[PDB]
């Protein structure tokens, strides 16, 4: 019963506390899931750690930086 | 001849407080992303339209 396998990227997003819901909105349509949402100690910005398919990751950074008015950033 | 000027810092603080309507509340160039001169020149050369940008 052979199957196929695809690579999954690990994604960390640095963003303000208001655009976090917009990050949950954008990652919902590219077949991913958010694993960790953590505040940075000593900073108002949050970190969102998630897994995404690599074939869905085309234009992902551009989607976040357009939809969150340029405030979120991803690697 | 009224060519050069230099002020003190409370003067600049007061003139910055009075002019709060004609100015923006931006802090960094994370704004204007794909909405600056070089992105507009790139959309000019590729003959495509940015949403909100010129044609």
């Amino acid at each position: 019963t052979p199957r196929l396998m695809e690579p999954y990227y690990f994604v960390e997003v640095q963003a303000p506390a208001d655009c976090v819901s917009a990050v949950y909105t954008v990652l919902a349509r590219r077949r991913g899931h958010v694993t960790q949402d953590a505040p940075i100690p000593g900073s108002p910005l949050y970190t969102i750690k998630a897994f995404i398919p690599a074939i869905d990751s085309f234009g992902f950074e551009t989607d976040l930086r357009t939809h969150t008015q340029g405030q979120a950033f991803s690697l | 001849t009224y060519q050069r000027w230099q002020f003190t810092l409370p003067m600049m603080s007061t003139l910055y407080r009075l002019a709060n309507q004609l100015l923006t509340d931006l802090v960094d160039d994370n704004y204007f992303y794909l909405f600056d001169l070089k992105a507009f020149f790139t959309s000019k050369a590729l003959n495509m339209a940015i949403p909100g940008g010129p044609k």
